RNA sequence: ACCUCGAUGUUGGAUCAGGACAUCCCGAUGGUGCAGCCGCUAUUAAAGGUUCGUUUGUUCAACGAUUAAAGUCCUACGUGAUCUGAGUUCAGACCGGAGUAAUCCAGGUCGGUUUCUAUCUACUUUCAAAUUCCUCCCUGUACGAAAGGACAAGAGAAAUAAGGCCUACUUCACAAAGCGCCUUCCCCCGUAAAUGAUAUCAUCUCAACUUAGUAUUAUACCCACACCCACCCAAGAACAGGGUU
RNA sequence: UCUCUUACUUUUAACCAGUGAAAUUGACCUGCCCGUGAAGAGGCGGGCAUAACACAGCAAGACGAGAAGACCCUAUGGAGCU
RNA sequence: ACUGAACUCCUCACACCCAAUUGGACCAAUCUAUCACCCUAUAGAAGAACUAAUGUUAGUAUAAGUAACAUGAAAACAUUCU
RNA sequence: GUAAAUUUAACUGUUAGUCCAAAGAGGAACAGCUCUUUGGACACUAGGAAAAAACCUUGUAGAGAGAGUAAAAAAUUUAACA
RNA sequence: GCUACCUAAGAACAGCUAAAAGAGCACACCCGUCUAUGUAGCAAAAUAGUGGGAAGAUUUAUAGGUAGAGGCGACAAACCUA
């Protein structure tokens, strides 16, 4: 009965789940693209909104240091985090960590995903586009669209 | 075993005995050895009997092979297109005699589970059985129940 | 399958498929003995009384 | 083969929005059209007739809250909202096995997108928008409400009992101490492997254990009923019930609540509104909350005893 | 326990044969719109994921030329160049990396 | 000594109980050397229940505190591929005795390995119609000579059991749970009485018949044939189920 | 330990991908009640039940599987000891 | 009054339903003597016939695709982190 | 009426038996209990008493889509009195 | 070459209290009281916890000797290549 349960049970134990996302979290600040298991990535998904949120409140914050010193364990991502990644999504709120999925893993056949921040001077991913407007079905509802606007 | 074995109904190849009654025996086709003693008693069959057996039933046309063999035989070929073959090996002058004259009397068809022995091809004449023979009817036909 | 082929109603009514599809009513087994207020008047007269009963008594 | 297909597969950048405007404001006018059934073509309203049973509702149970008395007694109340209900169709007595005439009642609105063809066709034909779950309500045949109507909260009073039902939370496999309450064997002084075993499931000479034995399972997923629940007051503003006592099922689940069944509770439905409360006719609108004369409400003056 | 008797192959055939332990037809298919291979709905294709992660490989050795050693990782934005394609006046502060090639048709 | 020694595992205890009534209690009646409260005996009734502790390994047995009651028996003296080995079925040893001795005791005592991954049958929510005690009134009445002391009707509180729940309390915390809270509705047949023949009285009737007398021909759930890549879920082993406006 | 159990983690467990055993097996298309029977029946008699098939559990039965009973008796079978 | 056997009758042919044991008529494979020459004959001979000994060897099934068994994470596959 | 009996030669095998009716002994005028005697059945086919060794009918062998037969189905319902 | 005993020449025993010590707590080491897992297991006797000894009748590295009607034995009829 795990009912209203969230965060999944991932290495051995609760204290190695917190070091699996931190190591993921870590190649996601230096790399700004991963490809890893589709649980693993959502819940490092989780965590790195809010390390955002963190780098965004600001450099002289004493807290905000501190999880930026708990979560990067490289310690030269820390002025990254606060002087490329937080200015970056100045504007935003919530919209970053795309993630999408990748087939499959080559030997033990996982689920794997790929989650990028946004901004990322990397090339695109091979995103899948809505259909166009110029379709049939479109069309269609274009003229639909027309024709409850004319009526108004 | 009847349920291992196929099954025929009993029947007449051609009709036979309504009109005229035709010897269904084609062709007997031995095959005896000169040396080889094997053969001795068909070697004696054909010495002394299969002369008069020749001219007893003439519908049937006999060959003699005398072919070097370990075990002699006899073929049997019926006019519905059927081919017996039994083999004389070791046998009797009688066994040999009496063989062949019940090759001569039967007919073609397969010798397997004869199912019903009886073949009336109208076997009603005052009209088979419905359940309604011994029915009375009613006026106007009505059924129970009924009211007009 | 012989039961799927029995059809049993418990009272005068027989749906109207039911009633166009039947034949011959087989007659019934008993005889239904005929209770004393159907006894036809004239088979009374019939039956003859078997004793005098004596005139002062009261049933 | 054909592929599967959902209802914005094929849709643009600039339709999807336009789709969900579109059939958002449809059903939006759909359920304000429904709004005075009284003035539309109502169906013969009749009197209360002491061998009578009327049509219930379908609420959501949103959560529960203390309540007390005027005595001082604290109980707990169940508030169950009454949020989208509409009767959807009627089958007369002869129709579906010559006892009791029924209705059928549907549960709050869902998406069009998601149910199957027949069950749009059904609503279109209605004029209404889909519902989540339907319920089938055995009334007496001068009871009869017309299909399309609505179903309120304030067609129960402060003052009645009901009996609602749904499906309860369910537990999963569960083993045989939590399910059928068992006794395990005990837990240091020897035993090997054996601390929540079932035991024994059956005798020696029988060689089979009966239908009817209690084993490890699925349990909690079925339909139960709680009998005799008072409501204790009514909010009619937001159509909330306020049963009393615990309801079967998880919050912002669906029950079904109809009045009671007890032999105590026969016939006291003669002060209740019978079709169906409907908020036109009345002429006078009720107040925002109707309380049991026994609650003490939130405005009083603090009760002291004597 | 054990087993009592030799279970036969109809029995074995009728049990690991059904519907419920054969293989299910899926029909998530279809060909990806650009380079025509085959991709599954719901997932990245496979060829066109298998390009961006050659060439992002290669911006990444780049990358780790300009940086030297570990523990560097800059504070400013980068951004790539290729053959020609002078830095634009908008990128003025960030890293230019420049490998050799022409600027492929998906990356712009 | 009839199956079983190419192995039917043995006593008690734990869990789970099924059944029979020759009934311990709750129900209803006949009689009494039944004035009342307790009682004795007989008929009917198996839907429900039948406690916690000290000693002995004990089933038996003694004792303490209770309760409406702490019932008998069968189920391989129920159930060890669900559990324990406390004694009881070895190898070590001590005491008493028998025996020259080895060794022994239906004598006592300390210690003494419990192996199995479920192939086949059966089964794995039957959706629901609960019982019992106690307090007040009656009443300090009926009853007796006094002590003593009831039925019936009514009201209220509880305990157990079944099904659910998280608003308070508690283990805990975007959940699961109890130590916590809510709900829980029909009988049961042995007799007691009118009219009246066989038998002009009388007689309750394996005479025709009339009452206490039958709860049920009970009502509540549940009952929409196909959008389904994918996501989420108070749904869930997989599958299945609900939402995606 | 218990009255009286409850919550969380790991291993275990279920699904997916790879490799891949062992005891056991007369043949089985392998149901229930009563009775019978080499005396305790899935295969016999009388009744009842009955479309096929996966997957996870439980251990009432197959007088369940391993060890030609280790307890009792026999053998003009052995051996140790006094 | 009917039904009711391997008893009896009816058409045909008849050696053709007991444990241990005994008597008898045949008979496949193999070698040898002489025949035979698409596989047989008359005699002599014997390592001369396997639905069964928890029989021996080898092959493959059932249990079973079951029990069980693995690789700390990202990446430029330089390196970095727990 | 019948057709077998006695003797000679040469051998193996059975000689750890059950139930029924009757005359008995032991036990409880108990046992599917133990031991003798007389007879039958079984360890040999078939039909019947429900399935059934021992109870009844019946034996000498096959084909038949003919017939006559043997044994072969348990019946009972009851207390008035001058 | 395991084990029972003996011979030759060796090696080890942190720290504290040291009453002087076949003394006390306690490492390394030797042994295996109790519990739990495991039972075709990691293992034909293990693992984890809990334990006794740990300056001595201690443990142990090497070589040699005592062998079956026997060797050896702080007598368990104990050990002598599972
Ligand atoms: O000497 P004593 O041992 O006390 C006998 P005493 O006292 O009897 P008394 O007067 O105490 O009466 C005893 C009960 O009788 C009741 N009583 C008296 N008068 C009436 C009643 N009860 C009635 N219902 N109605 C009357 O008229 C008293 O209440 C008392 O309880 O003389
Ligand atoms: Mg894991
Ligand atoms: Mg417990
Ligand atoms: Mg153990
Ligand atoms: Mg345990
Ligand atoms: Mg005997
Ligand atoms: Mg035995
Ligand atoms: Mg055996
Ligand atoms: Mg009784
Ligand atoms: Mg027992
Ligand atoms: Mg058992
Ligand atoms: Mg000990
Ligand atoms: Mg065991
Ligand atoms: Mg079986
Ligand atoms: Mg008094
Ligand atoms: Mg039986
Ligand atoms: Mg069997
Ligand atoms: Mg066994
Ligand atoms: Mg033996
Ligand atoms: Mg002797
Ligand atoms: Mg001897
Ligand atoms: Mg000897
Ligand atoms: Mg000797
Ligand atoms: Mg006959
Ligand atoms: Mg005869
Ligand atoms: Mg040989
Ligand atoms: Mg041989
Ligand atoms: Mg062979
Ligand atoms: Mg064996
Ligand atoms: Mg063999
Ligand atoms: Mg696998
Ligand atoms: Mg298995
Ligand atoms: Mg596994
Ligand atoms: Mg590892
Ligand atoms: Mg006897
Ligand atoms: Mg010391
Ligand atoms: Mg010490
Ligand atoms: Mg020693
Ligand atoms: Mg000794
Ligand atoms: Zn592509």
């Amino acid at each position: 009965i795990s009912h209203g349960r969230v965060f999944r049970r991932m290495g051995l134990g609760p204290e190695s789940r917190i070091h699996l996302l931190r190591n993921l979290l870590t190649g996601l600040v230096r790399h700004e693209r991963i490809e890893a298991p589709w649980a693993r990535v959502d819940e490092m998904r989780g965590y790195a909104e809010k390390l955002i949120d963190y780098g965004k409140l600001g450099d002289t914050n004493e807290r905000a240091m501190r999880m930026a010193d708990f979560w990067l364990t490289e310690k030269d991502l820390i002025p990254k985090l606060f002087q490329v990644l937080a200015p970056r999504y100045k504007d935003q709120t919530g919209g970053y960590t795309r993630m999408l999925q990748i087939p499959n893993r080559s030997l033990d056949r996982a689920k794997m995903a790929v989650i990028e921040y946004k901004g990322n001077c990397l090339p695109p991913l091979p995103l899948p586009r809505r259909d166009s407007h110029l379709t049939l079905l479109n069309q269609l509802l274009q003229g639909l669209r027309q024709d409850l606007r004319q009526s108004q | 075993t009847a349920r291992g074995t196929p099954s025929r109904f009993l029947a007449s190849v051609l009709h036979n005995g309504l009109g005229r009654y035709v010897q269904q025996l084609q062709r007997l086709s031995f095959s005896v050895s000169r040396d080889g003693a094997s053969s001795r008693g068909a070697r004696e069959f054909v010495e002394r009997e299969v002369i008069d057996f020749a001219r007893r039933n003439p519908g049937v046309v006999i060959y003699v092979n005398s072919r070097p063999c370990c075990v002699p035989r006899v073929v049997a070929e019926y006019l519905n297109g059927a081919v017996r073959e039994e083999s004389i090996h070791c046998k009797s002058v009688e066994e040999i005699s009496t063989l062949v004259q019940k090759l001569a009397d039967q007919s073609g068809l397969d010798v397997i589970r004869i199912r019903k022995p009886f073949h009336t091809d109208n076997p009603s004449i005052q009209g088979q059985w419905h359940p309604f023979t011994n029915k009375p009817t009613t006026f106007r036909g009505l059924r129970p129940r009924e009211v007009q | 399958t012989m039961m799927e082929r029995l059809h049993l109603f418990p009272d005068e009514y027989i749906p109207e498929d039911i009633l166009k599809n039947l034949v011959e009513e087989l007659p019934q087994p008993r005889k239904i003995p005929k209770r004393l207020d159907e006894y036809t008047q004239e088979e009374i007269d019939a039956f003859p009384r078997l004793w005098t009963p004596p005139e002062d008594y009261r049933l | 083969g054909k592929s599967g297909t959902w209802w914005d597969e094929h849709l643009s950048e600039e339709n999807v929005p336009f789709i969900k405007q579109l059939v958002s404001d449809e059903d939006k006018a759909q359920l304000a059209s429904k709004l005075c059934p009284l003035k539309d073509e109502p169906w013969p309203i009749h009197p209360w007739e002491p061998g009578s049973f009327r049509v219930g509702l379908i609420a959501l149970k949103l959560g529960m809250m203390p309540l007390w008395t005027k005595d001082g007694q604290k109980h707990v109340v169940t508030l169950l909202q009454v949020q989208d209900c509409h009767v959807l169709k009627y089958t007369s007595k002869e129709n579906c096995n010559g006892k009791m005439a029924t209705l059928s009642v549907g549960g709050k609105t869902v998406s069009r997108f998601r149910k199957a063809t027949s069950i749009l066709e059904f609503y279109r034909e209605l004029g209404l928008p889909p519902k989540q779950t339907v319920k089938i309500f055995n009334i007496t045949d001068n009871a009869a409400i017309k299909p399309g109507t609505p179903l309120y909260a304030a067609h129960f009073r402060p003052g009645q009992y009901v009996d609602v039902t749904a499906k309860t939370i369910g537990k999963g496999f569960q083993g045989v101490m939590k399910r059928w309450g068992f006794k395990g064997q005990p837990a240091t002084h020897g035993q090997t492997k054996t601390h929540r075993r079932p035991g024994a499931v059956a005798t020696g000479d029988i060689g089979r254990v009966w239908p009817g034995t209690k084993m490890p399972g699925k349990m909690g997923n079925i339909y139960r009923t709680e009998y005799g629940l008072k409501v204790w007051r009514i909010n009619t503003k937001h159509n909330i019930i306020y049963v009393n006592g615990s309801v079967p099922g998880h919050k912002n689940c669906l029950v079904k609540v109809k009045d009671s069944k007890l032999p105590a509770y026969k016939d006291l439905g003669k002060n209740l509104p019978f079709p169906t409360y409907f908020p036109d006719g009345d002429e006078e609108e009720l107040p925002e909350d109707l309380y049991d004369e026994n609650v003490c409400q939130p405005g009083a003056p603090s009760i002291t005893f004597a | 326990a054990a087993p009592k008797n030799r279970r036969t192959i109809e029995v074995n055939r009728c049990r690991r044969r059904n519907p419920q332990k054969l293989i299910k037809v899926k029909n998530n298919i279809d060909v990806c719109p650009e380079c025509g291979h085959l991709k599954q709905k719901h997932v990245l294709c496979a060829y066109c994921y298998e390009k961006v992660c050659k060439e992002t490989a290669e911006i990444r050795r780049q990358i780790g030329k300009q940086e030297g050693g570990p523990f560097k990782a800059p504070t400013i934005e980068t951004v790539v160049l290729y053959t020609g394609e002078t830095p634009s006046e908008q990128d003025q502060g960030k890293r230019i990396i420049e490998r050799d090639r022409k600027r492929p048709s998906w990356f712009t």
